[PDB]
């Protein structure tokens, strides 16, 4: 069966009797078993690219062939999970091995075996019941917040020939047997996919509702769908865990994914470390998020193929969730740690420089990886929606978007939300660079909007056009100084250093700010360019008068409305009911309406 | 005033100084000892083929273990003229244990022309029938192998395990 | 247990090329296993297996294939990969780059023998780094102060005095002392000379009972310069992760061992990538500077301080490149700085220690500690600044306010900067002098600093 | 003076400590090099021929 080690050179196994084996396909090599993947055929020869380090493998040891290529177990289980890039618990290869290192031939199951959950088999379902790919046969309770609902494999259909009844149930349990051209497949609550191929839809579909994150900046200017797209610039002077933790502790994501690609062993610790730690109020208790995810971490030192692979794992797994119906969201820490990666991985595979040094399907890859996102009418028949949100960061040298990667990124992705340095060092928090930063999803969310926020679309290119206008008349500040400024001018940069310090900012630390809900957001918006609009209109309605309107006589008469303005963040969603918010909001709105009738 | 801080070092140079030889040789001292342990064994193996009873099965396995090894359709084997008697006994019951172990047919021979050193502390070496290819298998090679593995036993047994080994990982 | 299996030797020297020698007819060959060489003159020379296929083992000799011949050659094979005899006793003590000492001291007893190329840390076992080390030199301790289990590169260039910063490091280095500690120091592609120094200075400078010193020498045989490394951290992990020690690894040229990599990749003849370095180069660097960190359970500690000759001083160049990408902060020493004779010539405008907040604050060093930091480096910058406005307006044009930046720049690098290679200051008198300076200023100039902590450190 | 003082001290001090190391050596020495010697002597004299375990039939 297995074949023969027949030679190595550096981390390039050569085997005999491989004559059955595919390209691609998983083998384990060595008394060790090693990990590699076959990375060609020569006839009955095939040579296995290894992953560990292969000192100490010698001539004629086994190469025991897996029937898969690479491949992620997908089931219960998962949840809390810490795995690396080639699906290796990282947390169970701890405590099983009591060792503090990945001993070199880890064989441990990534589903871990004889561990019992609660399953329900469907009770709709009997025995000669037709079923069909995506078909969901039952669920396991694993965790209070995430009804892990099994699914038959995607490959798989047929006739039921038996189910189980309800109970506790493991890895090991036939849970499910079903017959198709008078052949019976055995199944499990474990399934298995190849990790480079997409999970099938029954249909993708056009994304159109925001990914809230409950962050004034990223939430009201450049909105990301879910199932969207998007990139961070992910680097240590401007707070790439800001975005990241709160999309986890708050954002609408039924189920996070975090995929270390290659991260600094330190700040892989810390965030590893760290997560656990957070909690989210679901039903009015208090649960650690570590209900609701699973962390795929690899530092820098993990073998090439598990770091190139990092980022594959995470977006299948992703994908498994989303044909649960969740709306699933994955973030990359690096992808330029994954695109070094490739660039080794190219290396040792002697293949040609493309761009700087990337081969050349770095775009290619990135791009048939970011198209695994979106929303979807999942497979078989209970007809639900699911999605999957993709952040991957990148990390451009000194910033420079013309790198490899980050620009093949920016080409793909359609939202990036500029973090900068800048504002980082000014404490402008979430530091989010609105001039740099954009969405592509504005159109695909008029519908939402035109429902649910139908004024919204206005105030956010009001808000947008007075920010602009603000770095524009702060050259001519710097040319002639804020004296020499037009009334409409001055008032124009008030209100927007009003905006820019008052609503793009956000103490995430603070009771009132460590979320935002949307509907908050729009009110403290509304109010800014209710204000704005009126000031303006005062000011303008008062050209060519013997008294005109200017911002110092709005700040002398009405100042309070400008105080009232700043202090709307306070508003507090716990303490404050929503209708409470809304009458505070709606009393400044009648506020401002009369004092600026006091002056016109 | 910064001198008046450095005398401080100077006492800690001073003390170095005396400390880090002064273990060195405490260090010295550990390895003459295993290094008489070692001697001490090379002579009691040197004893050990003094009986030919003990001294056949130690044959029995070393020139078995050589063929072990080196499997070829040819093999020479190489030993102390005075041991040749029970060596020759020792090819004889290996070569069937060669046969049931590696399923092929062999010829040995014992190269009486070629003795090895008569200093030698007894056991064979073993040649392919082209003489490009050896085996040590003299009891000096075995205790000098097995006593460098096992050197942590050894030292650990011989002057005690060390408190400082919170972990084993 | 053990090998009990009595080792093979071999003539089949079918060939010879450059540094290889390829054995033929080999019964079972190990990938990177260890040979013993003997020339047909009876001289021993270490190899170790560079490539296995079928019968044919290619290995790389240690030293040079000269004197090796088709013939009289015979090869021993030791049946294992390269495991190193470590031990508690390595401190104390001087070792080439092969792990044979050279301080007229005995071999090593090994505790345990252990795989040199060791395993990856779980990620789920290492912890975050948080709390400093004292390195001692100020320009390091105030300034980009180290969390014990970070990694963090001196860059330098050609010329520049890293080896002598890498030396006051290794004899400085210690815990804050509000005993256990022990620098491991490595050194490859070191001329005889810088030797002798690390080898001197340290057996002179009162250190040796807390470092552990290995050198791999300009003209030892190269892939014992690969060895160095690996050989350094095995020793570090051994020390930390089953001994408890906290650790210092201190590696003195990774340039150096990037060198040493271009050769054994030509000698595998791979094809050469990015800048000729081979492109599993980033990896290579990872499998060495991650052997670093804290670990759950264990009170040890792994910290590093890798020193890398930036070739032609350029930042962009692959060495310190993927070192930049690998590890949390840099240092540069700065050939500016240097010529003004400035020593040590840190220059901590561009450095940055990236886990400095949780290396440094209360109880871990002193209160005032994180802020003081932020603050020196304003008046730092703002100094540089205003020395570069002076050239410009002349010092009449300069306001009250520039003079006292400019006041503080003198000041700061004759001596904040300024140290000398034996002054040994603790974090306490770094901070004193970092206060000694910042006092120059009006109280409300200091602005990065608390208005508490001025109150309860800017007095005198 | 108080560490140039010190030094005669030190010398002693550390020619005595090497004597008590020296000797608790000899003593763990005398007391377990028999045991010792026996095990590996044990080992040398315990074969157990194998053949490599990749041999195929």
């Amino acid at each position: 069966t297995f074949g023969y080690v027949h030679g190595v050179s550096g981390p390039v196994v050569t085997a005999c009797d491989m004559a059955g084996a595919a390209m691609y396909e998983l083998v384990r090599v060595g008394h060790s078993e090693l990990v590699g993947e076959i990375i060609r055929l020569e006839g009955d020869m095939a040579t296995i690219q290894v992953y560990e380090e292969t000192s100490g493998v010698s001539v004629g040891d086994p190469v025991l062939r897996t029937g898969k290529p690479l491949s992620v177990e997908l089931g219960p289980g998962i949840m809390g999970a810490i795995f690396d890039g080639i699906q290796r618990p990282l947390s169970d290869i701890s405590s099983q091995t009591q060792s503090i290192y990945i001993p070199r031939g880890v064989n441990v199951s990534a589903l871990s075996r004889d561990i019992k959950w609660e399953f329900i088999p469907s009770k709709n379902l009997r025995v000669g019941s037709h079923i069909t790919g995506g078909d969901i046969y039952g669920i396991v309770n694993e965790n209070s917040l995430i009804k892990h609902k099994i699914m038959l494999p995607p490959r798989s259909r047929g006739s039921v020939t038996y189910i189980a009844p309800p109970g506790n149930y493991d890895a090991s349990d036939v849970v499910l047997e079903l017959e198709f051209e008078g052949v019976k497949e055995k199944l499990s609550m474990v399934q298995v996919w190849p990790v480079r191929q997409v999970r099938p839809v029954t249909e993708k579909l056009p994304a159109n509702h925001p990914l809230l994150t409950g962050q004034r900046v990223l939430d009201a200017l450049f909105p990301c769908v879910q199932g969207g797209t998007t990139a961070i610039p992910g680097a240590f002077g401007c707070g790439k865990t800001v975005i990241s933790q709160s999309l986890s502790k708050y954002s609408n994501s039924d189920v996070i994914i975090y995929v270390g690609c290659g991260e600094r062993g330190n700040e892989m610790s810390e965030v590893l470390r760290d997560f656990p730690e957070l909690t989210m109020e679901v039903d009015g208790k208090v649960e650690s998020i570590m209900k609701r995810t699973a962390l795929v971490a690899n530092t820098s030192n993990m073998p090439v193929a598990a770091r190139e692979a990092s980022i594959y794992t995470g977006i299948t797994l992703s994908e498994y969730f989303r044909d649960m119906g969740y709306h699933v969201s994955m973030m990359a820490d690096s992808t330029s740690r994954w695109a070094e990666a490739l660039r080794e991985i190219s290396g040792r595979l002697a293949e040609m420089p493309a761009d700087s040094g990337y081969p050349a399907y770095l775009g290619a890859r990135l791009a048939s990886f970011y198209e695994r996102a979106g929303r979807v009418k999942c497979l078989g028949n209970p007809e639900r929606e699911g999605s999957v949100s993709i952040v991957g960061a990148v990390s451009p040298p000194g910033g420079d978007f013309s790198d490899p990667v980050t620009s093949a990124t920016l080409g793909i992705v359609q939202v990036f939300w500029g973090l900068d340095k800048k504002l980082a060092q000014r404490k402008h928090f979430p530091s989010v660079n609105w001039l740099i930063s954009y969405s592509k999803y504005m159109r695909a969310l008029d519908e939402y909007y035109d429902k649910h926020f139908t004024e919204f679309v206005p105030l956010r290119t009001k808000a947008k056009e007075i920010l602009q206008e603000e770095e524009d008349l702060a050259e001519i500040v710097q040319l002639v100084g804020k004296a020499s400024l037009a009334e409409t001018d001055k008032i124009t940069l008030e209100v927007a250093k009003l905006i820019k310090d008052d609503f793009l900012q956000q103490n995430g630390y603070t009771p009132y700010d460590r979320f935002c809900p949307f509907y908050k957001t729009v009110g403290m918006l509304s109010n800014m360019i209710s204000f704005y609009d009126m000031a303006r209109r005062a000011v303008e309605t008062t050209a060519q008068s013997d008294n005109k309107i200017t911002w110092s006589i709005i700040r002398e008469h009405m100042g309070e409305i400008l105080y009232k303005l700043s202090s709307m963040k306070f508003k507090d969603p716990v303490k404050d009911g929503e209708a409470k918010i809304k009458a505070d909001y709606a009393q400044l709105l009648e506020d401002m309406q009369n004092a600026f009738r006091s002056l016109e | 005033e910064k001198k008046e801080k450095q005398i401080e070092q100077q006492k800690k140079i001073q003390m170095s100084n005396l400390m880090n030889q002064a273990r060195l040789k405490v260090l010295r001292a550990r390895d003459d000892l295993i290094t008489d342990l070692l001697n001490e064994a090379k002579q009691r193996l040197s004893k050990v083929v003094k009986d030919t009873t003990r001294y056949q099965v130690l044959l029995d396995g070393l020139v078995l273990q050589g063929l072990y090894q080196l499997l070829e359709p040819r093999m020479i084997v190489r030993c102390r003229k005075q041991d040749f008697p029970l060596v020759k006994a020792a090819v004889q019951k290996a070569i069937p244990m060669y046969k049931i172990a590696t399923k092929k047919d062999v010829d040995v021979q014992i190269d009486l022309e070629a003795y090895l050193p008569e200093d030698i502390a007894g056991g064979v070496e073993i040649y392919n029938g082209d003489r490009k290819i050896k085996v040590s298998n003299t009891l000096e090679s075995r205790l000098d192998l097995i006593a460098q593995q096992m050197m942590p036993e050894v030292r650990g047994a011989l002057f005690g395990a060390n408190a400082n080994r919170k972990f084993l990982d | 247990n053990y090998l009990s299996q009595p080792r093979l030797t071999y003539k089949t020297v079918s060939g010879v090329n450059g540094p290889l020698v390829i054995l033929d007819h080999v019964k079972f060959p190990r990938y990177a296993e260890i040979v013993h060489l003997t020339l047909p003159d009876g001289t021993k020379r270490s190899g170790q297996v560079l490539e296995v296929s079928g019968s044919k083992a290619v290995v790389q000799v240690f030293e040079g294939t000269s004197g090796i011949d088709a013939k009289k050659t015979s090869c021993e094979f030791t049946g294992d990969i390269l495991r190193t005899p470590v031990s508690e006793d390595m401190l104390g003590r001087v070792f080439n780059g092969s792990g044979k000492p050279i301080d007229r001291g005995p071999v090593v007893l090994a505790e345990d023998f252990l795989d040199i190329m060791g395993q990856p840390i779980n990620p789920q076992c290492r912890i975050y780094p948080e709390e400093m080390i004292q390195t001692g030199i100020s320009a390091i301790d105030g300034m980009n102060s180290i969390a014990r289990g970070q990694k963090i590169p001196i860059f330098s260039a050609a010329g520049l005095p890293h080896n002598e910063i890498a030396a006051q490091i290794c004899r400085q280095a210690g815990l804050v002392k509000k005993e256990n500690f022990a620098i491991v120091f490595a050194a490859m592609g070191v001329n005889m000379e810088t030797a002798r120094f690390f080898k001197s200075d340290f057996e002179e400078n009162g250190s040796m009972d807390n470092v552990c010193l290995f050198l791999n020498l300009a003209n030892d045989p190269t892939i014992e310069r690969i060895i160095t490394p690996r050989l350094a951290l095995t020793t570090a992990e051994f020390l930390a992760y089953q001994c408890e020690k906290h650790v210092l690894v201190i590696l003195t040229d990774m340039s150096s061992y990037a060198e040493a990599l271009r050769e054994v990749s030509a000698a595998r003849e791979e094809v050469p990538g990015r800048r000729g370095f081979p492109g599993y180069m980033y990896t290579d660097l990872a499998t060495i500077y991650e052997r670093a960190g804290r670990v759950e359970g264990r009170n040890g500690s792994i910290t590093q301080i890798p020193i890398l000759t930036m070739p032609n001083d350029d930042i962009t160049h692959p060495i310190p490149d993927l070192t930049g990408y690998i590890t949390e902060g840099q240092i540069y020493v700065d050939r500016q700085l240097h010529n003004r004779q400035i020593y040590p010539p840190i220059n901590v405008l561009p450095s940055l220690s990236r886990l400095m907040k949780s290396a440094i604050g209360e109880g871990m060093t002193r209160k005032d500690h994180a802020d003081v930091s932020n603050q020196l480096y304003a008046c730092y910058a703002i100094g540089k600044d205003v020395q570069a406005m002076k050239a410009v307006v002349g010092e009449e044009a300069l306001t009250s306010d520039d003079l006292l930046y400019l006041e503080f720049l003198q000041k700061f690098e004759k001596n904040f900067i300024t140290q000398g290679p034996y002054e040994n200051r603790t974090v306490y008198e770094t901070l004193d002098i970092g206060w000694q300076l910042l006092r120059i200023f009006p109280k409300e100039m200091l602005k990065r600093i608390p208005q508490s902590t001025l109150s309860e450190f800017y007095p005198r | 003076a108080a560490a140039l003082g010190s030094h005669g001290s030190c010398s002693s001090e550390v020619e005595k400590e090497t004597q008590e190391k020296m000797t608790i050596l000899q003593n763990y020495f005398e007391q377990n090099r028999d045991e010792v010697l026996d095990n590996l002597l044990a080992f040398v004299c315990d074969i157990r021929p194998e053949i490599h375990e990749n041999y195929r039939i």
